[PDB]
């Protein structure tokens, strides 16, 4: 069995620094002249791409700040300078023994500038109440980092059954979080109070994050 | 070759066989034109007063961080299994960034490159076997898959790539020197002709001081020089005016 | 330059079998082989099989027997046989080209293939606008509630597209046989209540494309 | 490869005794009115030398070459076409090739696979004629090629004819350390007998700077037919060898070589 125990599972680094990502092999050695393996980088908002063949070549379409070398069992990805395009999970992929699978997978996130959550309330209309379903959306989005705690709480007790969220990692076009959270309820729930509150805590804002609004905001 | 309309690849260059001719190399040297010149054993300058038996333009295209490898005393994927250069190259080597006119949309995926081979070639050694070899002991029987690799592998010239990635125009001039006869020679520069003055005169074939000024002798066609009666040299026929 | 969308697929139910078509454009499928993977299903990205140089087939350890290549070369597409499908077998599935060494070095966009016995529902739009009495800070904000469908995803834009500053695509979240997806935009307020917003959806297995107006 | 032609008649080999020929400029330097000594490849005087006939008797032997090789080509309707130079005058090594085609002397070096006795061939020499050349066994394959020329174009009268020869063609053929230089002299004459009792100092040609080794020679000849049974017209060759024997030139004001002297 070849156990591909590639670590680290995840990194947060920061700008202009150097991140490493080891990767280990079994089998098999001593193809032609090497046996390097072929590591990758898959973005959250493109598939993966070839980084370096054979760890001792540059591949193209991806920036040549990639580099590295290994050893007949032990492999490693040097990556400098980490910047804000190797947001992405790094692979190391078997080439010489079938399976040609890839290793565990380490996300590496980058340390970008912090950014503040808009906060915007959109509760059912009247046919959606007719239709049956009461869903109370309220879009937490353009944000950094992803540490956020949205919490409905309303007026009558703390809620904890009706809450939901919907969170977006990093895209690779939008360079910030984003996560639309939503409060699943029903119409006499809605009806039972008359005003509600879109709670929430995020890392960077240190004041609360709320904002009220009636039934007849529709 | 420099500016042909389109280059071979690494392990298949083109060997453009230049022979008993003379060029100008100052021009090329400040042509700007060029993202590379560098000559190993010899400046350009330096080589305008040489000459040389054969000359051979091997024109193919590589990656931006490919070029330190096709140079004397550096080892390398190009420089060991696809284009083998000798350890005391006396040539040179000159590159253009060719991303404006080799890449296209897509890419230019037809310059090929071997990642590896069963040895090492030697200096100036071309191969083009496109055969697909086992490494293993499981017999693959053509076709790769289950530790059997492919060594052709394309270039990824592509508009918007990096530099290093970028296609690169190097055409190594191999200078060398055999036992024929030379017949490659740089720009054999001249002064002006003065008649009817004392002057020192410097030919081609013979040197000396006197006045040289035109008489009623008539040399053959192939007589570049003459001698008097004592068989020492009085008249002399110009190379460029009959 | 190297296409390897896929499509053909799109709802499968479980312990059925059905073929991912993998178009292949760019280079030579004679000369190179075609690569089959999976986006990451649990542990890291799970590779399934390999075509060839025109050949024989390799396959993963566990998916040997349960899934199967075949090349057509008469269209220029590799078909992805899969048997004996699963509700954990639901994920996004990717074909590259084979490089030199074995290696994967264009890669496809890929489909989300989802294994489930159920049929496809259509769509339940709600147009998120704000009231009259709604609060607002120097901006209007407007959204679309693309409520109970099946299968994921759906495609969501803003006036063909038009609009595209403050346009977030969010995630669908799994109901009880159904998804639910959300998405927004921040647009001025000269553009709301006064001007007319339209929110398109564009589902890409049944391409199905109706506008709703907020 | 071991093509050789059948209508060959059976007859001993000629020889002949040069008078004074085989003397040419040694160097490209104008002299008035002396007697220059030299020592050179040249043909020496009162030695016998061979005598080979190109007609429907139709010599071409594979013949030495050591240092170098005196002819005087006498034609009357240009049977010799080029001549052939190399050590193994084969695929295996390099070989000169000296070839005419009526229009262009075509020098080239690889590694020609010459017969044992090549030729060129004029089809329809009786009527509907048009004087084109078909045939070319001059080789059978070529490889390696390290120099091509292409001589000034001229235009060779093909036309088979019999009876006495009219031009006189005398070249010069050696191959000092690779520089094969190659002298030329042509010049009208009614010969119908053996090699002229005169002097002509040959002016140079062309130097092929190749750098090969060279140990035995051929010569090309034309055929005509109206590829074994051609024959050929009226032509003949001859073989002098050179030695590096003292000769003097006497130079005139004009600078040609007027007489020569062997010790």
């Amino acid at each position: 069995n070849i156990v591909l125990t590639q670590s680290p599972a995840s990194l947060a680094v920061s700008l202009g620094q150097r991140a490493t990502i080891s990767c280990r092999a079994s089998e098999s050695v001593d193809s032609y002249g090497n046996s390097f393996l072929h590591w990758y980088q898959q973005k959250p908002g493109q598939p993966p791409k070839l980084l370096i063949y054979l760890a001792s070549n540059l591949e193209s379409g991806v920036p040549a700040r990639f580099s590295g070398s290994g050893s007949r069992t032990d492999f490693t990805l040097t990556i400098d300078p980490v910047e804000a395009d190797d947001a992405a999970t790094y692979y190391c992929q078997q080439n010489n023994e079938d399976p040609f699978t890839f290793g565990s997978g380490t996300k590496l996130e980058i340390k970008r500038a912090d950014a503040a959550p808009t906060v915007s309330i959109f509760p059912p209309s009247s046919e959606q109440l007719t239709s049956g379903g009461a869903s109370v959306v309220c879009f937490l989005n353009n944000f950094y980092p992803k540490d956020i705690n949205v919490k409905w709480k309303i007026d009558g007790s703390e809620r904890q059954n009706g809450v939901l969220n919907s969170w977006t990692d990093q895209d690779s076009k939008d360079s910030t979080y984003s996560m639309s959270s939503t409060l699943t309820l029903t119409k006499d729930e809605y009806e039972r109070h008359n005003s509600y509150t879109c709670e929430a805590t995020h890392k960077t804002s240190t004041s609360p994050i709320v904002k009220s609004f009636n039934r007849n905001e529709c | 070759v420099f500016n042909a309309t389109r280059f071979a690849s690494v392990y298949a260059w083109n060997r453009k066989r230049i022979s008993n001719c003379v060029a100008d190399y100052s021009v090329l040297y400040n042509s700007a034109s060029f993202s590379t010149f560098k000559c190993y054993g010899v400046s350009p300058t330096k080589l305008n007063d040489l000459c040389f038996t054969n000359v051979y333009a091997d024109s193919f295209v590589i990656r931006g961080d490919e070029v330190r490898q096709i140079a004397p005393g550096q080892t390398g994927k190009i420089a060991d299994y696809n284009y083998k250069l000798p350890d005391d190259f006396t040539g040179c080597v000159i590159a253009w960034n060719s991303n404006n006119l080799d890449s296209k949309v897509g890419g230019n995926y037809n310059y090929l490159y071997r990642l590896f081979r069963k040895s090492n070639l030697k200096p100036f050694e071309r191969d083009i076997s496109t055969e697909i070899y086992q490494a293993g002991s499981t017999p693959c029987n053509g076709v790769e898959g289950f530790n059997c690799y492919f060594p052709l592998q394309s270039y990824g010239f592509q508009p918007t790539n990096g530099v290093g990635y970028q296609p690169y125009r190097v055409v190594v001039l191999s200078f060398e020197l055999l036992h024929a006869p030379a017949t490659v020679c740089g720009p054999k520069k001249s002064t002006n002709l003065v008649k009817n003055k004392c002057v020192n005169f410097n030919f081609n074939g013979l040197t000396g001081t006197g006045v040289l000024t035109e008489s009623n002798k008539k040399f053959l066609p192939f007589q570049q020089f003459g001698r008097d009666i004592a068989d020492t040299t009085d008249a002399v026929r110009d190379p460029q005016t009959l | 330059q190297v296409q390897l969308k896929q499509s053909g697929p799109s709802l499968v139910q479980p312990s059925q079998s059905l073929s991912i078509t993998c178009t292949v454009s760019g280079f030579s499928l004679t000369s190179y082989g075609v690569h089959w993977v999976r986006q990451s299903p649990g542990k890291g990205l799970e590779w399934l099989g390999v075509m060839w140089r025109g050949g024989n087939t390799d396959y993963n350890a566990a998916f040997m027997s349960r899934l199967s290549i075949t090349k057509d070369n008469s269209k220029s597409q590799v078909f992805f046989k899969m048997n004996s499908l699963q509700t954990d077998d639901t994920a996004i599935y990717y074909c590259a080209k084979n490089g030199g060494a074995h290696a994967m070095d264009f890669w496809g966009q890929g489909t989300s293939v989802t294994v489930s016995s159920a049929k496809t529902t259509p769509p339940s739009v709600y147009p998120l606008a704000p009231g009259s009495a709604a609060q607002t800070n120097s901006m209007v904000t407007l959204g679309c509630l693309v409520k109970g469908y099946f299968p994921e995803p759906v495609t969501v834009t803003w006036n063909s597209g038009s609009l595209s500053s403050g346009v977030h695509t969010f995630p669908a979240v799994l109901q009880s046989d159904l998804y639910t997806l959300s998405s927004s935009v921040t647009v001025p307020s000269s553009t709301w209540p006064s001007e007319t917003v339209t929110c398109n959806v564009a589902h890409p297995a049944s391409s199905t494309k109706v506008d709703k107006k907020i | 490869q071991c093509v050789n032609l059948t209508t060959r008649t059976q007859l001993p080999p000629a020889y002949t005794n040069s008078f004074t020929r085989g003397v040419y400029y040694p160097d490209k330097v104008f002299r008035s009115s002396v007697l220059h000594s030299t020592q050179d490849l040249f043909l020496p005087f009162f030695s016998n030398v061979t005598w080979f006939h190109a007609i429907h008797r139709f010599d071409n032997p594979v013949l030495p070459f050591n240092d170098g090789v005196y002819f005087a080509s006498t034609e009357k309707s240009n049977i010799i076409r080029g001549w052939i130079f190399g050590t193994t005058l084969d695929s295996k090594t390099q070989s000169l090739l000296i070839v005419n085609n009526a229009t262009n002397v075509v020098i080239k070096v690889c590694e020609f696979q010459f017969c044992n006795d090549p030729f060129l061939g004029v089809y329809y020499h009786k009527n509907n004629k048009s004087w084109m050349e078909s045939e070319f066994r001059v080789y059978s394959s070529a490889n390696n090629c390290t120099f091509e020329y292409v001589s000034q174009p001229f235009l060779m009268d093909l036309e088979g004819k019999q009876g006495n020869f009219k031009n006189l063609r005398e070249f010069v053929f050696k191959n000092i350390d690779g520089y094969f230089k190659i002298y030329s002299k042509h010049t009208p004459i009614n010969l119908v007998r053996d090699l002229p009792q005169g002097f002509s100092a040959l002016e140079p040609l062309v130097d092929l700077p190749i750098g090969i080794n060279i140990t035995r020679f051929q010569t090309l000849l034309a055929l005509h037919r109206s590829s074994s049974g051609w024959t050929a017209g009226a032509a003949a060759y001859y073989v002098g060898y050179l030695q590096p024997r003292t000769f003097l030139l006497k130079y005139n004001e004009n600078g040609t070589i007027t007489d020569a002297v062997d010790c």
